[PDB]
């Protein structure tokens, strides 16, 4: 069989959604790429889409400091 | 987030999502305490 090499590529998303709701998505991860920017990832609940939140929102602010610990 | 903060991972770079999704629509809210500048 064979696996996508993965890792190469540049931005996971260049465009982010500056308003969504801590209430539309169950996971997020942190990306915070030397490669691009410090991007904020998240799954939709309902809609299961990846999606990326803008990280000048306000949840997102408390989210920033405890996502560091994994 | 979820009560204090989320506590999620930190990712370096990965290949779960390769192309930015279908969301153009994009402007960020400010304070939402007194008013989140988009109601709803």
């Amino acid at each position: 069989g064979m696996k996508p090499v993965s890792l190469s590529y540049r931005c996971p998303c260049r465009f982010f959604e500056s308003h969504v709701a801590r209430a539309n998505v169950k996971h997020l991860k942190i990306l915070n790429t030397p490669n691009c920017a410090l991007q904020i990832v998240a799954r939709l609940k309902n809609n299961n889409r990846q999606v990326c939140i803008d990280p000048k929102c306000k949840w997102c602010q408390e989210y920033l400091e405890k996502a560091l610990n994994k | 987030g979820s009560m204090e903060g989320i506590s999620i991972y930190t990712s370096d770079n990965y290949t779960e999502e390769m192309g930015s999704g279908d969301y153009d629509s994009m402007k960020e809210p400010a304070f939402r305490e007194e008013n989140a500048n988009f109601n709803k």
